[PDB]
């Protein structure tokens, strides 16, 4: 199925607090879309912390 | 069937069943009967010898 | 083909060619479905200038414009070659309400009293009209078929419908049979070339079907 | 009442087909980026 | 490291093919598609 | 690195899209990434001094 | 191929049905000595036809071809011969007017 | 060796999954332009 690979990604690599889910972002579920596609890279979740975060950044702009 | 025995029939096309089926409608086609001078030339034409 | 893709040809947009008065360019395979929505569009207004004067039957658009094109084939000559100016005053006049209402409602009637050259098309109503069983006088009959019982099998279904082939092909002058050849001739025989060679082939295969077997005898 | 099966084969509608047209070619673009990605991935991790 | 060099050189190869695949597929589904709404000239 | 870059290796770095692998590989040695720009002659001449 | 076929009712009611255009798709508006009515004397027999330019607001060979007269096309086509020409044979006793028949 | 048999499972899954969107877009597009002339009823 699709819950545990999420729940991984979620909960283990990039490390969001219970209080943040799917409902709360748009853009990371939209993220999350792609995310799942890669099985390795799980060992440097900084790398999905940043790279979230700077989405985040980006979607924010009024440009 | 018409012109070998002689009877009259109206060819018909149908066109397409409009108002849920409640009419059909077809276009003027093909009309034969004692009045079509064709009709009756092509009876008289007949070798029935 | 209206009937069936007029949902596409309903969106398509006329405004800036009526609206503009000199001429635009304008693609040239773009003719038919501009053509087309222009003529329903001067069905539907020749229908709503007429108005101002037992079931009461409600007619969409595509049924009625259609129903008027076959009723009147000139419509699509006369507004393609004359401009709309003078196509009104055409349409309008041309346009008897009467005779619409008469070729709606006719039945129990065939042949319409009405001439061929006036009019093209007309309507039947269904549940008046019986179905009989036109075969039972052409090939169905018992005469025809006990003619035509005798075949090599009892597999073989009943030969009258070949008969009535092969007594018009030989009895009727060739003209008229390749004129209908030419005409009406059926799906299955468009490839082939005429009523003669029909039966010529239907015997050749019917040849064919029975085969012959020698054997000795002590 | 009918016996013989009627209404048998007709042209649908065009916009049906234009919509899955359309959803085609975002799976096609989709499919591109993707595998594209993909290979560039595998390149940065495992070719170095 | 020369069976990573040649690696990389053949799937980067690889990689193009696939994007003017897909591209010629974008052609074709868009012409198919302009003449089913609206017919061009030719 | 160990030899002088190909043109082949120098990807480009595009901003916006995530671009997750390069966020990966940044401790890597091999690849160079640039922005998609270069700097003109002059301010070359202007930062160099 | 022959789907139906019926027989008129000897029974008959007038209809009087009023037929209404159910507008649907209002059309766009009209927009800017009657002249005389175009004639309806004119039927296609091509598909040519709606390949032509679309008609300017505001050649007789074309007409000849591709359109023909109500006339002509109301009119009996099959016609019969004389004995003018040296005796017939069996397809010329019936034949189709010349007018009439197109390829 | 663990690295290397990584590669070998990632490129593996990029062929399935390929083959996978392949399959789909054919089985899409030829379900829904079967439709066009009405083939079922």
């Amino acid at each position: 199925k699709r819950d545990e690979k999420h729940r991984h990604v979620v909960n283990v690599v990039l490390e969001l607090p219970t209080e943040i889910s799917e409902a709360t972002h748009p853009v990371l579920a939209t993220m999350l879309s792609k995310y799942t596609r890669m099985s390795s890279l799980f060992n440097d979740k900084c790398a999905f912390k940043l790279d979230l975060l700077r989405m985040v950044a980006v979607s924010r702009t009024r440009r | 069937g018409s012109w070998l025995f002689g009877i009259p029939v109206c060819l018909g096309v149908h066109v397409a069943d409009l108002l849920k089926g409640q009419r059909i409608l077809v276009a003027r086609h093909l009309e034969y009967t004692s009045r079509d001078r064709d009709f009756l030339r092509i009876q008289r034409s007949r070798d029935l010898n | 083909t209206l009937r069936t893709f007029w949902p596409q040809i309903s969106q398509y947009d006329l405004r800036p060619y009526l609206t503009q008065h000199q001429s635009h360019t304008h693609p040239a395979e773009t003719h038919t479905l501009h053509n087309l929505k222009l003529f329903c569009y001067l069905v539907s207004t020749a229908w709503h200038q007429r108005i101002d004067t037992g079931t009461v039957l409600r007619l969409s658009l595509q049924e009625f414009c259609v129903l008027i094109a076959a009723l009147y084939p000139e419509y699509i000559y006369t507004v393609l070659k004359y401009p709309v100016q003078m196509s009104l005053p055409s349409l309008t006049a041309h346009l008897h309400q009467d005779v619409i209402h008469a070729v709606v409602n006719n039945t129990h009637k065939m042949p319409p009293d009405h001439l061929p050259e006036q009019v093209k098309a007309f309507c039947i109503t269904p549940t008046q009209w019986p179905a009989m069983q036109l075969n039972k006088l052409f090939w169905e009959n018992k005469l025809v078929q006990q003619l035509c019982q005798v075949g090599p099998q009892k597999s073989t279904p009943p030969l009258g419908k070949l008969w009535l082939y092969a007594m018009a092909t030989l009895v009727f002058p060739q003209d008229m049979l390749q004129c209908l050849w030419l005409e009406l001739k059926p799906q299955y025989a468009e490839t082939y070339a005429s009523v003669s060679e029909l039966v010529q082939t239907l015997f050749q295969i019917f040849t064919q079907q029975c085969e012959m077997v020698t054997e000795g005898y002590t | 009442s009918f016996a013989s099966p009627p209404i048998t084969v007709l042209t649908q509608n065009v916009l049906s087909a234009l919509e899955i047209l359309r959803l085609v070619r975002l799976d096609l673009r989709q499919l591109a980026q993707s595998v594209q990605d993909t290979i560039q991935h595998m390149r940065f991790l495992y070719l170095l | 490291r020369v069976r990573k060099r040649y690696l990389r050189q053949e799937l980067r190869d690889l990689g193009h093919r696939v994007q003017t695949y897909c591209e010629d597929l974008e052609g074709r589904v868009s012409e198919a598609e302009a003449l089913l709404n609206q017919q061009c000239e030719l | 690195d160990r030899q002088p870059l190909n043109p082949a290796n120098i990807e480009a770095r595009h901003h916006g899209v995530s671009d997750v692998p390069r966020l990966g590989a940044m401790d890597a040695d091999e690849p160079l990434f640039v922005d998609d720009y270069r700097a003109t002659d002059d301010e070359w001449t202007l930062q160099k001094v | 191929t022959v789907v139906r076929v019926l027989r008129p009712p000897s029974t008959f009611e007038q209809d009087h049905s009023r037929l209404v255009l159910d507008e649907a798709f209002p059309t766009f508006p009209l927009y800017d000595a009657p002249t005389p009515p175009v004639p309806f004397n004119r039927v296609p027999v091509n598909i040519q036809f709606l390949r032509e330019n679309p008609p300017p607001i505001a050649d007789t060979s074309r007409t000849a071809d591709s359109a023909l007269v109500s006339t002509a096309f109301g009119g009996s086509v099959f016609q019969e011969n004389r004995l003018g020409e040296t005796p017939l044979c069996r397809d010329e006793l019936v034949a189709v007017a010349p007018g009439a028949a197109s390829t």
